This record gives C-alpha cells, structure tokens and sequence, in this order.
C-alpha cells in the first residue's frame, strides 16, 4: 500500500537562497500509514495536492494489504 | 486576524482552542466597535494625514527630495505619497484585523528587497511611517491613538 | 523561533541539501548529478548511524528509491532510522530512556529540554513501540521547521 | 486561511481602496455573528463524541457499509471512517467560527476526492453520514448556527460530490 | 552538468574512441573563448543587482504586473521576482561560463513550468524581463560575451515558453 | 597616440627613435587588443555610467542644481549631461589612442577659460569626471580599470 | 581561513581533500606574499586611512556628528574613529586569512544587534567603511586595490 | 511554573484541605496586587531595549570587558550579552507578573551556572549588570513596583552567584 | 494646588467651601497615590528623557544649533539640556499637586519676556517640551500617559 | 578548529594589536612548510589502507588481542579497530596540513579516554598501534614529513595515555 | 598508581612473557631521563609557593572572579584557591618523577570534575591558572624539563575540561 502523489507547495514567508524546484514540485511515494499525516503536513503548510493515486496493491485487500 | 493565528496555533499544537484564547476571540469580538471607529476616523482623513505627514518627512529628510535622491520630481513625489497611502491602507486593514498579520502578507516580507532594487532608502520610509504615525494619534482619542500607535509601531519596528 | 531553518556559517557543522534532485533520463558518463547524491547519501548514511556502516549492512533498497526520486530525503531517513541495524545497534543495546535520548540527539540534531518531552515520547514508545518513536520524531514540527 | 475580516481585507487589497463603509457594514456583521459562533463552537466542542456516534447510528451502521462487503467492514476502516468524520465535524466548526469556507477549500478538500476515488470510497454514504451528522448539531446546538453549521456541511459535500 | 569540455569527452565516450583531432579542435574552441567568458563572468558578477533593477525598470515596473491586479503586486510576489530574476542571471552566467546549456535544463527548466502554469505566473511577462535583461547585460560586459549570454537567455525563454 | 609623441620627441632630439621607444611602440602595439576591450566596455554601458555619475555628483554636490546655480532647469542638466558625455568620449578616446594626447587637444586646453565664460564651477566638473571614474572602474576589472583610472585620474589632475 | 574552510568542507563529507581543494590552498599558498605585501600598505598607513576617511564620512553624513547624532562630541567621536580602527584591523586580518571568515566571525554576526543596542545607524557605519575602503584603494596598485576591496566590499554588503 | 494562584492551591491540596482563610487572605493579597502587576508589565514592555541599553552603558561599557581579552569583546559576544539581558528583564517580567520566582529558577536558572562556567562568562560582571538593570527598571516604574520587580532581580542575581 | 484653588475660589466669595469642591478635594486626596506613582515615573528616568528629546529636537529644529542660533556652541546646548530639565522638573510638581498652578507660577508667567531678552526662538521650544511629551508618555501606561500630557500640553499651550 | 593563520590573528586579536613581525615571521614559517604539508599530505592519502594494515601487520597481528579474549578478537571488533586506526591516521593528517594540533582535542580526544575506557578498550595496545602507523608513515613520506607527522601522532598518543 | 617501571612489568606481566628488548630500551630511556627528573622536583620543590602566586598574579588577580561575586572572592574561597593550585603543582611534580600520568587520574582527576561542579568552580578559570602555573615552573626549570612537567600539566587540564 503506498500513494504516488504529486503536488505544488509554495513558500509561506521568507524568501529563499537555496533553488528548491524540488522543494516546490513534489512528486513522492507516501506509505498508506503515513499518509494521513502527510496529507495533514501539505495541507498545514498551505500548497495544494494535484494527484493521489495508489500504484501499490489493490483497494479492497482486507487480508495482506 | 486573531481568529486566524488562534486557529495556526491551535492547529500546530494539534489540539482544540484553550478557554483562554476563546475569551481572547470573546474580547476581540465585543471591541469590534471600538476598532471599527478607529479605521473609520483614519479612513475618513487620510487625505489631511498623508499631506501633512509627507511635508513633515520632506522637512525632516530633505535627501529624498534633492536632485540625485529617490523621490524628485512630481511624479516620483507622487509615487511616495502613494506608498504613504499603501502604508496607511495596511495599517487600517491591521486595525480592522486586531492582528498585524494582513499588514505582513501584503507589505512587509520583501520590503527590504525591492527598495534595493529601486534604490529607496528605507529608514526614509521608516520616518514616514513615523510622521504618519504622530499625525494620526495626534487626531484620535489617546486609548484609540495608542491602539493606533500599536500598529504603526509595529510598521515601523519591521521598517528598521 | 523563526531562525530554526537558518544554517550556520563557519562556527557550525556544515549542511547537507538534496537541491538538485538527481534528474536524468539518458544520463551523461560524466554527468556530475549521482556523485552529488552520493554524497548526500553517504552524509545521512553517517549522520543516522554515526559511522559509515560497514559493507554487508547498508540499506540498498532505500538508497535506489532516493537516486529514483520517488521518496524524500526525510522518508529515507526515516528509511535508514527504522532497519534492523539502526535498532539492534542502539535501541536495542541500551535502556529505554537512553535509547530515547541517543535518538533524538540523532535525529533532531539536539538534546531533549525537559520531562513532558521525553514522557510524550516514551508514552510514543509504551503504547505502540520503537517504529512509532522514530515516525514521532520524524513528524515533529521542529524537524519540519530544522530541516 | 482567511476569515470574513481578512477576506474583506483581501477584497478591499486587490483592488487597492482602503476600508469603506460597507465594509465596516460586513465586519460588524461578522462580530453579531461571532458572539453565538463562539457559543455553538463551545457546545460543538463540548460532545463532538456524542454527534460523531449519533451520526454513525442514524446512517451508517445497520447498511453494508459496517457489514460485510462494504467498504466500512473491518475494524480498521471503520477507525479510519470515525476519523474521517471526526475531521469533517472538527473542520466544519473552523469554518463556523472564521465564517468562511476556505479553510474547507484549503484543508479538507484539496486532494480528498482523488484519494476518495482511489481506495474506493463510496461518496454516496459519507454525504449521508455528513447530512445525519448535520441536523444532529443542529438539534444539539440551535437553530441559526444549525443554519451556519448546514451552509458548510454543505460546502463540504459539494466538494466532495 | 557538463562543460564543453565534459560533452566533449562525453560524446568520445558514448562511441568508445579515444580523442582525435577533432575534439581538440573542440577544445581549443573552447578555451579561446573562455578567456573572455571568465572577463565577462567577473563584470557580471560584479553588477549583478545594477542589472536585475534595470531589467525590472525596464519591462515590468509600470505594467500591470507591478501594479494591483498582477502577479507581481505584493511585496511577497515582488521578492519572489526579484528573486526569480536573480537565478536566471546566475544560472545564465554559470552557463556561460560552462559553454553548455546542460545545466539550465538540469537545473533551471526542470520542474519551472508547471510551477509557473500551477501558481498562475505570465510567462510572458518573465520572457521580456529575461530579454530586457539579455540586452542590459549585452549593453554592459560587451558584443561577442553579449551573444554568448543571448543564446543562454534564450535557451531559457525556450524551456519557458 | 604613443607613436606621434615618440616622433616628435625623436624630432626635436633631431635623431631616429631609441630601441627602447621602438619596443615601447611594439609593446603598445601588442596590449591593443586590452585597450580594445576598455574602450569596448565603455562605449558599451556609457549611458548607465553618465546616469548614476550625474546622480552621484547631484547628490555630492547640490549648488549647480539649486536656484541661482549653474545647471538649473532641464536643459541646463542636461547639457550638463551632454558636457558628461563628451569627457567620457575623450576618456574611451585617449584609452583606445594609449596617450592622454587627443583628450589635451579636443578638451583640456582653454576648459577654465571657457567654464570662466559660461559661469560653470570647475571643481564641480572634476567631481563630475571623478564619480564617472568611480562608476567606470567599479565596472571594469581591476587591472583595466587602473588603465582606465589612469587616462580619468589625468583628466580631473587637469581639471583642479 | 582557506585552509579551515577547505578543512570543514571535506570533513563533513567524511572525505579527504580533493585535489582541486589541494590546489586551491597551494595558489592561496603562492600568492600569501601579495597578501602580506597589501597587509603592510594597509597596516602602515593606518593613521591616514582613518584620519581621511572619518573626515569624508562627516562631511558625507553631517547628522551623527550634529547634536543628536550618535556620535556628538569629543569622546563619541573617538569611540566613532576606534570603530573605524577596528574594522580596518578586521580589514587586514581578512586580508591576511584569504578569506572572510576572521572578518565574519569576529566582528561581523550580531553587528545589527549591537548598534541597535548602541543607538548607531548602521547605514552610516556602511558610508564609513566605503570613505575607508576609497581612501585605501586609493592608495595602492590595480590589483592589489581589487583584492583589498574584495573585503572592504564584503563588510559593506555584511552592513546591508 | 506556577503562580500565587497555583502555589496556594498546590499547597491545599498537598494538604487535602480545603481553601482557608488563610489562602484566602493570601489570594486577596495577590489579587489586590495584579493590576499593579499589569500595569508595571506594560511598562516595561514599554522599554525592553532601553533599559538593557541602559544597563550595559551603566555597568559593562568602558570597562575591561568590552576592551580586548574581554568576554564581552567581540559583535557576537556583544549580540549575546544583550540577548541574555534581555533574558534576565524579560523572565523578571513573567516572574512579577505571576507573583511566584518558579519560573526563574525552571528556565533561567536551571543549568545557568554551569553553562556560564563552562563558557567562561563572569558571573560577577553579569550580577552587576542585572543589578544596575533593576535600578534602571525600579528608576522606571516607581518605588513599590520597582521592589516587586527587584526581589525577582535579586532571586536570579543570587541563583546565578 | 487643588486644595489652595478651592480655598481661594471660595475665600473671595466669603463662604465656606461648598460641598462639590470638597469632594474634589477628596478625590484629588485619593489620586494622589496615582500622581506620586507618575512623578517617581518622571523623576528615575529624566536622563533619557533630556537626552532622547534633545536630540530628536535638534534632529527636528537643526537652526538653532546650527551657526547663528542660540544654543549653538558646547556651553550653549547645555544650557539649553538645562532649560529643557528645568521645563521637565515643573512637569513633576504639576503632576504631584494637580494643578498648573506650581508650573505656571514658576516658570511659566514672564516666559516670553526672558526669551525675547535672551534672543530665543519660543516656537523652538514648544518644539523641546513635544518632544519630552513624547518620550515621556511613551515611557508609561495609558491613563498615565494622558494625566502627564495634560500638564505637558498645559506647557505648551501656554509656551504659544 | 584553527590552524596556524588562525591562532596567529586569534592571538593578534585577543591582544587586539595589528599584526607586528613575530606575526609576520610565523606566517612566513607556515607559508614556507606548506608546500611539503600539501605533498605529504598526498602522498598519505595515496596509501590510507596499505599504513594502517602495516600498522596492525607491525603491532596488533599475531598477539593475545587477536586471539579469543582480547579486546579485538571478533570481525565486529577488527573492523571497528580499523576504522578507529583509520581515522587516528585522517585527524593526523589533517592537523598537519592546519600545522595546529586543535582539531586533534575538539574532535578526537574530546571523549575518547573515556569512550575507551566504557568499552574496555585497551590503551596502551592502541597507543603501540598509533606509534607503529606513524613509524610506517615516516618511513613513507621521508624524515622531516615523518617528523611534522608524528608530532601529532605523538598528540593524539600522549591524550589518549 | 605505577612508574614506568611499574608499567613496563605490568605490561610484560599481563603478557606472562620475559622482559624483552623493547621494555629494556623503554627502562634505558626511563634510567637516562630520572636525573633531570631529580633536578627538576628539587627545583619546583625550591618555589612552590612563588610557582603558586606567580600564577595568580598572571591569570586570576584583578579580574572578575577576585571582585564580589566571583567564586574566589572570600579569604575562605582564595585559601582553598591556592590550596588547590598547590595540589596540582605537587601532584603534577609527582607524575613528573614517576614518568606516568596514573597518579594523575588516580588521585587527582577522579571526583574532581563533579566536586568543582557541585560547588560552582569555574573550570576554564582554574584550567587558565594550572596552564599559567605550567608557564611559570616552564620559565624556572628551562626547556625540556618544563615540557615534562608541561605534559602532566595538559593532562589534568584535559581530564578537568
Ligand atoms: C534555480 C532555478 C529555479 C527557479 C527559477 C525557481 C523559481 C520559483 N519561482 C517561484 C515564484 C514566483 N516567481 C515569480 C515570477 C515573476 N514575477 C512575475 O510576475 C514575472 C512574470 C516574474 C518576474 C520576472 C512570482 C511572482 C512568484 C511568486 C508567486 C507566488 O507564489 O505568490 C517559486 C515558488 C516559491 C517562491 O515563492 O519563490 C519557485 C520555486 N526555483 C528554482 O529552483
Ligand atoms: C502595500 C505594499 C506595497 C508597497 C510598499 C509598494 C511599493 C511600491 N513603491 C513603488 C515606487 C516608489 N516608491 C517611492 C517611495 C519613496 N522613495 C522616496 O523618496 C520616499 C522616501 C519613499 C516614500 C516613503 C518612489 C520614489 C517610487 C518610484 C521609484 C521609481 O520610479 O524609480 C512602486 C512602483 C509603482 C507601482 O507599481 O505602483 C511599488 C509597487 N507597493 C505595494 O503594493
Ligand atoms: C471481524 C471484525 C469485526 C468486529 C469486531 C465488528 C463489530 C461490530 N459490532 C457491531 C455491533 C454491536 N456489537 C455489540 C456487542 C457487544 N455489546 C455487548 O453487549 C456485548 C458484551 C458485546 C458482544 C461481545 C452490540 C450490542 C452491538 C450493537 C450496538 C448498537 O446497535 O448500538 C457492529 C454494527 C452492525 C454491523 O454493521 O454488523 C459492527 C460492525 N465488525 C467486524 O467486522
Ligand atoms: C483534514 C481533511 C482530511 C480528510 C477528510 C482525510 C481523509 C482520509 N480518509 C482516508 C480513509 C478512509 N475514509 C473512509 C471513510 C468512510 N467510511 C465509509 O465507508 C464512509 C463512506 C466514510 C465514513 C463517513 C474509509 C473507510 C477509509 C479507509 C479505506 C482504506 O484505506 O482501507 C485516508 C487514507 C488514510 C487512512 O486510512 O486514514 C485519508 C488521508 N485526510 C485529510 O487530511
Ligand atoms: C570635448 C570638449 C568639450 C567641452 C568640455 C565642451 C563644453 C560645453 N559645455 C557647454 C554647456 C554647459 N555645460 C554645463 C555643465 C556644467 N555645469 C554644471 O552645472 C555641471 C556641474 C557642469 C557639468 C559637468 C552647463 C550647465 C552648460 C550650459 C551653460 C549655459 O547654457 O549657460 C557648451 C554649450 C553648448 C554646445 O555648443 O554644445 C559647450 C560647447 N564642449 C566640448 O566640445
Ligand atoms: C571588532 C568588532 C567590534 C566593533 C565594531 C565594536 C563596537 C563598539 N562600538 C561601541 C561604541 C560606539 N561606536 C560608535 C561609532 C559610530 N557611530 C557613528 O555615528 C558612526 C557612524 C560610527 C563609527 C564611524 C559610537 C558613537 C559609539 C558610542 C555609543 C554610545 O556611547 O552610546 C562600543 C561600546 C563602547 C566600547 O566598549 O567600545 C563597542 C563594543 N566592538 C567590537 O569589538
Ligand atoms: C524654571 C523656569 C526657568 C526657565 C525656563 C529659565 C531659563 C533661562 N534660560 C537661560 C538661557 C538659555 N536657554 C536656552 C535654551 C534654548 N535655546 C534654544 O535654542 C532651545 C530652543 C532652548 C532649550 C531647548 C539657551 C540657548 C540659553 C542661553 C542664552 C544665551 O546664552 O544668550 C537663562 C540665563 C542663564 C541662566 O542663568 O541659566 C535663564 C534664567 N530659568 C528659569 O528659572
Ligand atoms: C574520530 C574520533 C573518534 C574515535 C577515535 C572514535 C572511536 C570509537 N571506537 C569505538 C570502538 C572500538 N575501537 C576498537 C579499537 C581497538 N581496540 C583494540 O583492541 C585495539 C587496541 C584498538 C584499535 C587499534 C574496537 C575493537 C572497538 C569495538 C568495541 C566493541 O565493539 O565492543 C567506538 C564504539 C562505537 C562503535 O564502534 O562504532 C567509538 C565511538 N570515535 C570517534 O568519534
């Protein structure tokens, strides 16, 4: 169980020395336990998600994930 | 406003919002008319402020007005009594807010940075803030002249 | 507080940035990019553990994932902070609470300040175990805000 | 994040006016408001267990959601939907209490529909879940802020829908 | 991240030959421009915050942009630029210095577009201000280093637009 | 240039000229390609040099822009420009000729007896040519902007 | 220094020095004559550089030394001058070291702090060490002037 | 951390008792302090920096130790000085306004001495500077207000000696 | 004071005191704890006081201490730091017996007539005492600050 | 951390003096051994692991430490032992290239006594091996090298003892 | 507590082999140096109360720890200073005559860090007094004798710090 996501997250108030494209254009793979709180974190710091969808094992598995 | 930075806090925290800080949205919400009055008073003579504050900083700082400075010419004047207005429209939003975070989204992160690049020096800016600062609670009541002065202060505390 | 994220300058240790993100497809022979992510990899190798862990040891599987570019820099620290090495070398050798503290002096970069600190994060490690130790750490809003 | 004071400050910044009358007309609005805001957010906060568990007893429980077959069925999906609905109940009374909707906007319904679509959430039964939850806060706590906890309910299921 | 010298050796590589003349005549291009491009990376260098404000003086300060209603309104949005500005000049200048474009597309126009197309920047407005620049800097360190940062400038716009 | 002066020095001695004035002529003939690239970067940014030299000296000195003074109006600063314009042309002049010898005879001769005539302050023109001097070796490097601080430096030790 | 840099650089890295590193601290190394030769120009003429550049600093900034200023009066003005003396000292150290790190981390991290608790405009602190930093490019070679107002432009930029 | 409020109550219900006429009286005492308090916390909110300014040009300026060889020689050790005094006047505020010194010896003078020791911080030029900021501060706000202000002074001038 | 107007309104009347007035008395009695708390606020910090509104008046009004003013010179500014501390010492009797009376019958009644002796421009001291005004009720509390401006605002209405 | 520039002005600044010719002739003696510190160097990290195999080939092998019961008995324990001897050889050749010793106690002999003495790891064994590795170092890079080498090595022997 | 001598035989004992050719030449060295060992302890064991306020009189005298409110400020405070100061000359005197630091971290350095920092002794003080008394009996006792005795010096500084 793990969520392919990706998503644009802007600096909330600073400006910044470092390039950080890679800050700003997230493209991960979040672990299904995890997932709510980094939902959670994305949400808290104000960026926006583009994409959720599980690449891993299938919606439904009641036994084994 | 408070609302806000109450919610910030309480969510970072991860917990509901402490009886204290309801009694601050409480208060907040019953000095609703007292700050009313005030960003009326200041958005009624914003006019008289801004002209009487921009000679006072041209008396005080003559640098900004001489050939080779920022502000000469008309239209440069004009522009740094529209930034005098900007400021003073920030400083209303706050008092409305009972918080100064609109006055920190809109005009107060990069401040310092695009007056590098336009060349204005900002402790000039810092004193107008300040002339605008002694002629507004020079007009109001002194308990709202000192709430006024809070923000103000604030403004130009972030200014220098 | 707001000078958390702010790294120092020549009286500190130096900082590690996974900045360029590794991005090749049809790669150079001498592209520059993996050399840099070996670096980086290699600094977390040694900051979570200390040493340079020895051959047999190391986590290739997570070190993969990272010079692919699907999982962070903090989902591989966590990676690297919940193995079996990790575990057996420092959670499991010692006491709870010193095992609590080496933790946190590794992970957060800094040592605990007081009591309800440290009796939120044994609690973290009474009611569901290690694991959850390292995913309290790793969520914690200073760590966010550090790094 | 934004409240109706720094919406209308956010209004009155785009287009560059200072503070008007109406404005003060929409901010002396919000505070009338608020004082009972603060009275319902109190009351929600008070038995948020008690609604949460009542709206679960009205809808979901004897369906075949919370039986077998349905997506409500083992004991970790249905600690994963009392969350689910602990979170609409928690972030609905922001929204009561900065009377604006973009925190909903902002937090709940960013990426909630394609994670909802994803792990095969029926949308059907968590609006029914939010509708039952919806009249239970609005027994619980009143009729006028039953109305301002229904307009955003209710933005919470047109998102989601 | 390649120099000419890298893509040289780079492209000797991929076929599996040693060095034959031709790559040293590749080479020898190479240095005898990169005695000036290391005269024309230290004026830059030197006059990097004259350049950007002339840039933005140029193109972008009376316009809607710097104006209410532009992306460029706020004192955040106006740092942001401001910023922006300042890394296209940096990057240009390292890929002047490298005699390849690799690492603007490595590094520069990488993930750049679709923040721009998802935070709603013109594109537009930032291909002039990188043109007006392109020729405040061809104006200052001289006409063949001016031409050798004109293609890099455009092989920004290029991997913008 | 150097080869003019070197004729007329081997002129008035009345002989050829001394091996060590012919490797000096070779030497000068070889750095032509630095001389080059001086004057290639001064003709390149002259409009940026004169704007922020003019604000510099305005700013320094004020009295040639206040009422009563010399530069007074906007044609009066701007001749004062145009004056700006043309000892910066002598410098890129006198750079690329490698002698100070064309900026003595197009603009240095009768320079007091003619700012005599139209009133203007001397020494405010060599604050001038030192706020270009300023400008224009902050943007070269160090080595050409001794080169070219040289042929400025001449210019205002012929000013004051 | 270079060598502590280059030192740190590699030891977080859990590497040696690379050779590229090697050759770094071998031409710092080589050109640690050039470097003594400018600290002797800047040590020897101390009393000059001072004494020159507070008198352009005052006469540039006239207000820190008006009553009202910071520095008004006899004693406040030699603190202002021994200020001046220890950035120049700062200015030789760094110029010594190859690098700004003796510069930074001796007096250069909580700067704003303290002359914020003194009461000082840092700005003019700025226009000080820029009359010193003219003074003392004016009083060397081409190159050597470059690489002293490398450090002398590294404080201003640290000022602002 | 705890206040007059908290310490009674503490000591009541360590007791198990009930509230006395004696922690009534002691409440009282407190509660016809508090506005006194609050009127000398604003104050000195008033002028943080002032009195801190105040305090190093009446004790450590033009001594030694500003001088060379001086712990307080150096920008960051001057940056430092002024932060921990300002420390000492912002933690004698929290004390006098909760009434009680736990928070003092909780969070200033916890490890103090010894992070001071092993710093080489004098201990003894710091107490002298504390002692001439509560004279600066008790020059402020008055005679009884600058007592209650220098009882807290003198707890943490003798917890760090 | 209070008590010695009240006693003299009603001993040209030829009666007693009435009891409104002696009320007043008493209430006067009871806020004296408060003015006392104002004159000990006024007292400890009259250093900066002095010092903070010289210098933000010579800051504003740099003519009198500019060559051909009156406080011009070394013994001049002190004299004027010592009308100014004069000025502030009667702010502190006003405030301790509640009324104008000790600040108007001190220093207050030949004002003009000595300062047109001494060749002093009067305005420029309106100037001084806004300027203690503004230190010292930016140094207290709100109702405080308003009962000291009262007797600072009594000075400088009756200064013009 | 500092080496022999950075005492030299840190002494030169405590004093608060310039730089006078006792400075100068230090600097002079650190410019003119530099050369060979950065040869020596190179030629150490040539044979990194052929000095420290010498090392345990010369001292540990073939002793009771290597036999069960010693204190480098297990693979675990040989591995950790070169590391250790690794890392006694980096730190010594970084405080020759510095040409100051401080490096050695802030980040070697700060806890390593007592780390030594927790575990059980004998002292005088590891000081026989540091004293053998700089021996096969001085037989490597010369005499006088071998010397400004093992005057740290001597270092690092004399603070663990 | 054991000489070198004593710690040769331990060491050749633990082994249970002879002694051999290595002990032999570390007991010669040992044999060759003992005389100046001798000279030296009579030497200190001449001054040891001018050693003692000599190094007073350059590190702790008119500085802030003498003052009120440093740690040796009473006659009780500055008599159990020069007791301690005369402790580790003596001490150090005896770890010059055994050639071995065990005395050392036997008797000196075994409770003394948590003693100092039960009472609140400044250690880098006490560290700047022991390496100014080391300066001093360096000047008395000449070169090579002053850096034997300076080696058990460092020593109980390191173990103090
Ligand atoms: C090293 C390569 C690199 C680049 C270039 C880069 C750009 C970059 N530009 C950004 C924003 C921005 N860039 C601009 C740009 C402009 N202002 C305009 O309107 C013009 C069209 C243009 C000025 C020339 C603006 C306005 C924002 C902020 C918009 C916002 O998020 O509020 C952001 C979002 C975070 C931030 O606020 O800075 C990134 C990451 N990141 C990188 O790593
Ligand atoms: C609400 C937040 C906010 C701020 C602060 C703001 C500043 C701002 N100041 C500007 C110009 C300016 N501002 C000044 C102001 C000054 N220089 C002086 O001499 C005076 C001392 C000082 C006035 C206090 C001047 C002279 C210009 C024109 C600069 C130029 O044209 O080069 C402009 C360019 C014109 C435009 O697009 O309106 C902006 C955007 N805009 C904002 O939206
Ligand atoms: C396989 C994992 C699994 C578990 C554990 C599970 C529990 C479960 N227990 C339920 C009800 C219930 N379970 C109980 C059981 C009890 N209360 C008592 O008095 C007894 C002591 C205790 C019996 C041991 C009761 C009374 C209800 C009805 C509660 C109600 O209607 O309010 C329901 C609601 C009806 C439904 O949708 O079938 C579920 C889902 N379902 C699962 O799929
Ligand atoms: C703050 C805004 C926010 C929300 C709302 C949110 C929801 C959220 N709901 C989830 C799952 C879920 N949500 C439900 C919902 C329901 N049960 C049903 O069948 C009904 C239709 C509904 C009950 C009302 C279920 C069953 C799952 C778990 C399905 C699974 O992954 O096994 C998950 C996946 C991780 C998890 O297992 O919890 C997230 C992230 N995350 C957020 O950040
Ligand atoms: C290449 C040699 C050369 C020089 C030097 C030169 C000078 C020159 N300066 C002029 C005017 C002027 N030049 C100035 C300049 C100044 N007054 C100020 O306030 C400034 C401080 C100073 C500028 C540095 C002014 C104000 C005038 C107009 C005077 C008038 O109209 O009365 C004019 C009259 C207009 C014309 O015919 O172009 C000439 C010829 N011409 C030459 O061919
Ligand atoms: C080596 C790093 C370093 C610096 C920079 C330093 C500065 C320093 N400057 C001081 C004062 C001062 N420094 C100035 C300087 C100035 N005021 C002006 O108006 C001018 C712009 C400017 C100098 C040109 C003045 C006026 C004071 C006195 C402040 C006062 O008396 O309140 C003091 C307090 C008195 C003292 O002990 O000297 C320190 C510690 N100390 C350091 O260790
Ligand atoms: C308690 C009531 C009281 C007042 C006010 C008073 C004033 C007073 N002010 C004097 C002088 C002065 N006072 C000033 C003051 C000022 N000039 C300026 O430019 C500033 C605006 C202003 C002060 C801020 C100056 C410059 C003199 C010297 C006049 C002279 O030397 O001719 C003198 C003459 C010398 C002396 O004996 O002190 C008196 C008597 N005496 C009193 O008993
Ligand atoms: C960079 C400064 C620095 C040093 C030097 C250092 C040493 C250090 N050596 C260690 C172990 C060790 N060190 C040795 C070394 C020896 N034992 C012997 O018998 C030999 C005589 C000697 C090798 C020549 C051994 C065998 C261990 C492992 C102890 C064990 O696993 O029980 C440990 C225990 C933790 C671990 O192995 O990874 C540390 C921290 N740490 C540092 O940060």
């Amino acid at each position: 169980r793990m969520f392919k996501i990706t998503a644009c997250v802007p600096s909330q108030s600073r400006i910044r020395t470092q390039r950080e494209l890679q800050n700003t254009y997230f493209t991960k793979l979040v672990p299904y336990d995890n997932w709510f709180r980094e939902q959670q974190r994305i949400m808290k710091m104000g960026g926006k998600i583009v994409k959720v969808q599980l690449a891993t094992g299938k919606p439904g598995t009641n036994t084994g994930l | 406003s408070i609302v806000t930075k109450s919610i910030v806090n309480a969510d970072a925290e991860a917990r509901y919002l402490s009886p204290g800080e309801l009694d601050r949205i409480k208060a907040f919400v019953t000095s609703g008319e007292s700050r009313l009055r005030i960003a009326e008073t200041l958005t009624g003579s914003r006019e008289r402020i801004i002209k009487s504050a921009g000679d006072a900083l041209f008396q005080k700082r003559p640098d900004v007005v001489s050939p080779g400075g920022n502000a000469y010419g008309e239209e440069m004047t004009a522009t740094c009594l529209r930034d005098m207005d900007y400021y003073l429209r920030l400083i209303t939003y706050g008092v409305v807010a009972g918080d100064v975070t609109p006055i920190e989204e809109i005009g107060l992160v990069g401040v310092r940075e695009m007056y590098k690049s336009l060349g204005t020096p900002v402790d000039a800016v810092a004193q107008a803030v300040r002339e605008m600062k002694a002629v507004a609670t020079g007009m109001m009541s002194g308990d709202d002249a000192a709430e006024a002065g809070a923000y103000f202060d604030y403004v130009i505390g972030a200014m220098e | 507080p707001r000078a958390r994220a702010t790294q120092p300058g020549s009286l500190g240790a130096k900082v590690f940035r996974l900045n360029n993100e590794l991005p090749s497809g049809k790669t150079t022979n001498v592209s520059f990019s993996e050399s840099a992510t070996q670096k980086v990899i290699e600094a977390a190798y040694r900051q979570v553990f200390g040493r340079m862990v020895y051959a047999g040891q190391r986590q290739k599987v997570a070190e993969i994932k990272l010079e692919n570019g699907e999982i962070t820099l903090r989902e591989f620290i966590r990676a690297l902070a919940k193995s079996d090495v990790f575990r057996n070398t420092y959670w499991s050798s010692l006491y709870v609470t010193k095992a609590v503290e080496y933790i946190h002096r590794r992970l957060l970069g800094r040592p605990t300040y007081g009591r309800q600190e440290i009796n939120s994060y044994f609690d973290t490690c009474a009611k569901k175990g290690f694991y959850a130790l390292v995913d309290a750490i790793i969520d914690s809003k200073e760590y966010e805000e550090a790094f | 994040m934004q409240d109706a004071i720094t919406s209308v400050i956010n209004s009155a910044d785009v287009q560059g006016k200072y503070l008007d009358g109406s404005a003060m007309d929409k901010l002396k609005a919000y505070f009338t408001t608020g004082a009972l805001r603060v009275r319902a957010a109190s009351t929600i906060s008070a038995n948020a267990a008690a609604i949460v568990k009542e709206a679960v007893a009205k809808s979901l429980l004897y369906s075949d959601v919370t039986r077998p077959g349905g997506n409500m069925y083992t004991t970790r999906r249905y600690a994963a939907c009392i969350r689910d609905l602990d979170y609409y109940l928690r972030y609905a009374t922001y929204a009561m209490l900065a009377g604006d909707p973009s925190i909903l906007d902002e937090r709940v319904l960013n990426g909630l529909k394609e994670t909802y679509n994803s792990l095969g959430v029926p949308v059907g039964s968590t609006v029914q879940a939010i509708q039952a939850m919806k009249e239970v806060t609005a027994g619980l706590v009143g009729a006028d802020a039953g109305r301002e906890m229904g307009v955003y309910f209710d933005y919470i299921c047109s998102g989601l829908s």
